[PDB]
């Protein structure tokens, strides 16, 4: 499909009826809806939806008209419009600006007395805009807003077990989009009550009467249930007014018992749409569940007395065990409890809806000021400009993009990491679930996740289960529910019709498995087929009972999980580990696509956006490392600037490079420049290299890994890492700090590489302790000691009042300076208050693979390099080729991740071409293979989808059809094993060893940034203990369990020195340091300050405490 | 010259049993990863797939003697829970001897 | 019993016992290792979470 797609032969045997949709739609569609772009308008009206309203249009219409308390004044908003962005994305990133566009809305002031209308256009501020990649730019940093999973504004019934009596208690709560809650429950004594606005419980009959129902009507409607009649009998309230007064005094205990307010508050609490709203999704859910207004259009989202009575009837029917209910005027609906974890109840707040809510809050704040100062300015001399205060809305938008929990720095470790970050589904966040209520129950795989949330992919951190990844084929219902496609099946023949179903509606049909065998016409060729039914149960049903089928086997998995070959053979835990480790790969200096992979790796590469794609067909006029110029067929000229050695958010290098030649023809959408971690426009997260599966002298013992020195000499696993140091000069109580080259008391050996401005020159190499930016700060009173004055005298030191605070390379860091960015308010640049100049320095280094670095495959097999062997020591094949990596045999079987062996065998088959004989007909094991796989040359990449790829029999047959080597001798036998020689001894190994090619990748857990040490350093002022963390140069923790272990050893002295000398004991610490440096034996400790102060306090309490020596001897000190 | 004959304690949290802290005689190695004797892995419940370890330096003479005598790894062959040996061949070492 | 009722009876020793037991559980949770200074190969669920 992609014009520049390399030919990767595929093992798939099933034809996909639906292509994978745009993977970033989950963001772009939402933002288009928010801004009401014409594209979204057309795509929505195509659905038969008349006059779609954008998010901003919806919010503005809901906000207006704002009417004065007297009705003589009014204000209205409409017609939101957007102009061109101030600057391009790259310029904004380069200048620490925010990618935003002006927002204008037409505002009309109306005076109802004289009829004056004042209509103008009001600037509402700079609204941040989304880029083509589905991300935002704020203050120069790239950020992503992740979708949030939240409970929908429906009505939810449930049953629980009473803690005291162990009885069954049924309850219901009405959850609105905006407003107060309403809930009912049957007590353990069979008493039906209602809680209004979470307040104290009271009989439901009180609420029923307050709505105007008389005792006769209540008896008639609820006579079927004895508990309701008993509650009414025991209800000591009569008449509508008395019940209204009771409710009013319940909700407003401190207000006078006036009848007018008592009647008004109830109407204004639920039933009038000013302060209560179900948001057009809560209304839909309530109508569907209770069977109200069947077939009617959604006219209003307000609550009505009819549905409250219906909810009470539903609760009463549920308590008494009835299964079906019919409401007067409605349609029959089953009576059952609600599983809040079911995606028929959970909905998705996309970026658009979150920004809409923030804008709603801002405009709500604005409305108060507008209506307040409507009553303070002279009438008829009041334009919209005079009272439209846009500060609150801009402040709200800035706060959301700067401090909200959903807007996060994009995970820019590699293209796959960023792509999978944009498609997150986060249950945690404001309006989600409570911080301390994230129990193990919610973070579990419900059956409804199938086809809309991947069960394998999830972070390893504390958010396991709380954060998910959207599936490849899923999409978002305009109500926010996640839909997924299915093929319609009729009379047992699979049809090309595809319908999108939500989890709520999927349970009403029987869904067959994706890869069920079928004939050319589509009819099933089996009597019984595996299907999923209402409860998520998998069973076997006749061929005439199926209703739908999955579009493809890859429906359940996500983008990352779709890139693990032979995913059948890996356990769920190891698949999870591999999927998450794919997100931690660090881009290498030269990327290389895997020999054996999946067809997804192409699309995922393009949809990530890091690859440059030609917009229009044309000829490559000029190509260079920095930019590509294309002349379109229509005469238009395009220029694409490539980003070179740009530092990602996580310190990885984002270097791009072109893959086209001058004069070449490129089709529309063709990839013209490789991304940071792709080759020819497809994912290249790692390197494919030769692996032998055998233990080796114990160097690969306990999941360790052995590497050949070749990988160090050829820069196979080398990666470039860039660090950004920062400093600034601020105003102080003694004055302003200064950046200078004349820093005091340093030899010329130290500042040789500093420029005139005092900043390290570009291109110079720096090592830990080297000065980067020379900075000096004013000091206070000197008051030299006699010794210091003598030193001034004997060196002729003229008085100066500055102290050195120059920026220096942190401990254990080095590299070459590649860039400097300097800002200063004198150049009108925006800076923090009380700051004059700011400097940022970029230091780049070329890290090779070393001992301790973490490597891993795609199947969850991970380890650390325990040894790097000389090339001559590695076991080598009979032709002299030395293997690159050795993996221990004992780690494969018990981990249940045998898919790595499949990858090894298929990679060997791919590296050396194969040729299946057809002289006497196709071999019986080659019947299912497509003809395209009957032959292939060396280094021929192959594809094996996750759930439809190479079979065991096909792979076993292919292993014996590989082409010979240069000399004509086959290295690997039909079993995938080869006879390896010993590099050291030279004798052949007694038994053949499994050999092949494995795709392994370098994780971002390098030892260079994990080693830490501390003899003495800074200390915390609050608690006097050593600081914590590598950045602060802190010490290691010594917990209570370590103290228990030391006590169990009987090592009293070691524990004492750990708790006192190496801890908050200043005098002892200094004494021990002095003794060590001077060679004196370590002084003994004793009598800490805490005991001294405790003893002093005890004495202050007139308690004659004293310390005595021996078993009854005199005092000491 | 300084590092010779100066034991250091190795620890890996959590410390469920006293053998979680053990003294070793340090020797300098290139690179940045600590090298741990295989036979003590079972004691530390550590595998070489990404685990880290903490090192503490005894200072006083009494502390050095305690580490050299009470806490030395070679002196803790037997587990304290049941007296059965703990630093014995495992995994690869078994397969060879078998 | 309906006519007389109860004089808003409350218990004090039971509340003290509950408070002490909850404090002991909090101390037990604090005794465990924190996420800031784990030594495992990768982050994982802790009891405190
Ligand atoms: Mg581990």
């Amino acid at each position: 499909s992609v014009p520049g797609a390399p030919n990767r032969v595929s093992f798939a045997k099933l034809r996909e009826p639906l292509e994978v949709p745009g993977l970033l739609d989950v963001q772009t569609d939402s933002f288009e809806w928010l801004v009401g772009s014409d594209r979204w308008r057309q795509a929505a009206i195509d659905r038969g939806e008349e006059n779609p309203v954008g998010g901003l249009e919806e919010v503005l219409a809901e906000l207006s008209p704002i009417e004065d308390f007297s009705g003589s004044m009014s204000l209205s908003f409409s017609d939101p419009r957007f102009d061109e962005v101030k600057a391009s994305v790259d310029e904004c990133k380069d200048k620490d600006m925010t990618y935003a566009a002006p927002l204008f809305v037409t505002a009309e002031f109306i005076n109802n007395n004289t009829g004056e209308i004042k209509s103008q256009t009001v600037f509402m501020g700079d609204f941040p805009m989304m880029t083509e990649k589905g991300t935002f730019i704020i203050n120069g940093t790239e950020r992503v807003v992740v979708s949030q999973l939240v409970r929908s504004p429906g009505v939810y019934f449930d049953e629980t077990i009473d803690k005291s009596t162990e009885k069954t208690l049924h309850s219901v709560k009405v959850i609105p989009g905006r407003g107060a809650w309403l809930e009912f429950d049957v007590d353990k004594r069979d008493t039906v009550g209602v809680r209004i606005d979470r307040k104290r419980r009271q009989p439901v009959t009180v609420l029923l009467k307050a709505l105007g129902w008389t005792n006769e009507q209540i008896v008639e409607r609820f006579g079927f249930s004895e508990i309701m009649m008993g509650t009414l009998e025991k209800d000591t309230t009569s008449g509508t007014d008395e019940a209204l007064l009771d409710i009013y005094r319940k909700l407003r205990p401190g207000e006078p018992p006036t009848k007018e307010s008592a009647q008004t508050l109830l109407e204004n609490l639920f039933f009038k749409e000013k302060r209560y709203d179900l948001a057009r999704v809560g209304r839909y859910k309530v109508n569907k569940k209770l069977g109200l207004n069947a077939g009617k259009p959604i006219t209003s989202s307000t609550l009505t007395e009819e549905d409250v009575v219906a909810t009470i009837e539903y609760l009463v029917r549920l308590h008494e065990g009835q299964t079906s209910m019919t409401v007067p005027g409605g349609v029959e609906v089953p009576v059952e409890v609600d599983d809040i974890d079911h995606f028929g109840n959970r909905r998705l707040r996309t970026v658009g809806e979150l920004i809409q809510n923030q804008i709603r809050v801002g405009l709500s704040r604005m409305e108060r000021v507008v209506r307040e100062r409507m009553t303070t300015q002279d009438v008829e001399a009041i334009t919209p400009q005079t009272l439209i205060n846009i500060r609150p809305v801009v402040a709200a938008i800035k706060e959301f993009f700067g401090t909200s929990q959903l807007s996060q720095f994009m995970d820019q470790n590699n293209p796959l990491s960023g792509l999978t970050h944009k498609r997150r589904l986060s249950a945690l966040g404001p309006g989600g679930l409570s911080r301390e209520r994230a129990g193990l129950e919610v973070r579990d795989v419900h059956p409804s996740h199938y086809g809309r949330m991947c069960p394998i992919e999830t972070p390893e951190g504390p958010n396991i289960g709380l954060i998910g990844s959207l599936s490849v084929y899923a999409r978002v219902n305009p109500f926010g529910f996640i839909e997924t496609p299915y093929r319609k099946v009729e009379n047992g023949v699979v049809t090309d019709q595809i319908d999108y179903l939500t989890a709520d509606e999927e349970d009403r049909h029987v869904v067959a498995q994706a890869n069920s065998p079928t004939d050319e016409n589509g009819r099933f060729t089996e009597d019984r087929v595996m299907v999923r039914k209402k409860g998520g149960e998998v069973e076997f049903v006749s061929a005439d009972q199926v209703d739908y089928m999955d579009v493809s086997p890859r429906q359940m998995v996500s983008v990352a999980t779709a890139m693990i070959p032979f995913l059948e053979h890996d356990d769920a835990n190891r698949a999870l580990m591999g999927a998450n480790m794919q997100r931690q790969a660090v881009p290498l200096v030269r990327s290389e696509a895997p020999l054996v992979g999946t067809g997804m790796e192409l699309r995922a590469a393009i949809d990530a956006g890091d690859v440059v794609v030609a917009d229009k067909t044309g000829v490559i006029e000029e190509v260079s490392a920095d930019y590509i110029t294309v002349m379109a067929d229509d005469g238009t000229r395009q220029s694409y600037r490539l980003r070179k050695f740009a530092r990602s958010n996580h310190g990885t290098c984002a270097n791009q490079r072109p893959i086209v030649d001058a004069g070449q023809r490129v089709e529309a959408g063709q990839v013209i420049a490789d991304g940071p971690c792709t080759q020819n426009g497809e994912m290249a997260l790692g390197k494919n290299l030769l692996v032998a599966i055998m233990p080796w002298e114990g160097h690969n013992y306990e999941d360790a890994i052995i590497l050949s020195n070749r990988l160090v000499e050829e820069d196979v696993l080398t990666s470039i890492h860039i660090e950004e140091h920062e400093i600034d000069a601020r105003d102080t109580k003694l004055g302003a700090e200064e950046i200078t080259r004349d820093i005091p008391n340093v030899s010329d050996e130290v500042l040789a590489d500093l420029d005139e401005r005092g900043i390290v020159r570009i291109g110079a190499e720096v090592r830990d302790g080297d000065i980067l930016v020379g900075k000096v700060t004013p000091k206070g009173e000197t008051e030299l000691t006699p010794e210091e004055r003598l030193l001034r005298a004997i060196f002729g030191e003229k008085a100066r009042e500055v102290r050195d605070t120059s920026l220096k390379v942190p401990h254990g860091e080095s590299g070459k300076v590649i860039g400097i960015r300097v800002f200063s308010r004198e150049d009108d640049d925006e800076l923090p208050a009380g700051v004059n100049e700011l400097v940022r320095v970029y230091v780049a280094q070329k890290r090779k693979i070393s001992d301790g670095d973490k490597l891993a495959g795609r199947h969850g097999n991970k380890g650390v390099i325990g040894k790097i062997l000389p090339v001559e020591d590695m076991p080598f094949l009979p032709d002299g080729t030395p293997v690159d990596i050795i993996l221990n045999t004992h780690g494969v079987p018990r981990r249940m991740n045998i898919g790595q062996i499949l990858e090894t065998h298929l990679g060997w088959v791919a590296k050396a071409g194969w040729n299946i004989d057809v002289a006497a007909g196709v071999p019986d094991w080659a019947s299912k293979l497509p003809e395209e796989l009957y032959s292939a040359p060396a280094d021929s990449t192959v594809a094996t989808p996750v759930f439809d790829g190479a079979q065991e029999g096909e792979l076993a047959g292919l292993l014996g059809s590989t082409l010979p080597n240069r000399d004509g001798e086959v290295m690997v036998d039909a079993d995938g094993k080869s006879t390896l020689f010993d590099g050291r001894s030279g004798e052949p190994f007694p038994y053949p060893v499994t050999v092949g090619y494995m795709y392994i990748l370098k994780l971002h857990h390098l030892v260079d940034d994990k080693i830490h040490a501390r003899s003495t350093g800074p200390y915390s002022m609050i608690t006097q203990q050593p600081l914590g963390g590598k950045a602060q140069f802190g010490g290691q923790r010594f917990g209570e369990m370590e103290c228990w272990a030391m006590q169990a050893y009987g090592a009293a002295y070691t524990l004492q020195e750990l708790l006192t000398i190496k801890s908050d004991d200043t005098v002892g610490r200094v004494k021990v340091y002095e003794a060590i440096v001077k060679g004196e034996n370590i002084p003994e400790p004793g009598i800490p300050e805490s005991f001294k102060v405790l003893l002093k306090e005890l004495q202050s309490l007139c308690l004659n405490v004293e310390v005595l020596s021996s078993d009854g001897a005199a005092i000491e000190m | 010259e300084v590092i010779a004959e100066h034991p250091v304690l190795l620890n890996r949290a959590p410390t469920l049993h006293r053998l979680g802290i053990q003294a070793f005689e340090p020797q300098l190695v290139e690179g940045k990863a600590i090298q741990l004797h295989p036979l003590v892995c079972e004691a530390f419940n550590a595998d070489f797939d990404g685990d880290q370890m903490a090192v503490h330096l005894p200072l006083s003479a009494e502390a050095q003697a305690e580490a050299r005598i009470l806490m030395l790894s070679s002196n803790n062959i037997l587990s304290p829970a049941s007296g059965k040996p703990l630093a014995m061949p495992r995994l690869d070492m078994v397969t060879g001897l078998y | 019993v309906d006519l007389l009722g109860r004089n808003k009876a409350a218990d004090e020793a039971a509340e003290r016992e509950r408070r002490e037991e909850e404090a002991y559980a909090a101390g037990v949770l604090d005794l465990m290792v924190d996420r800031e200074d784990l030594m495992d190969d990768e982050d994982h669920l802790l009891a405190q979470d």
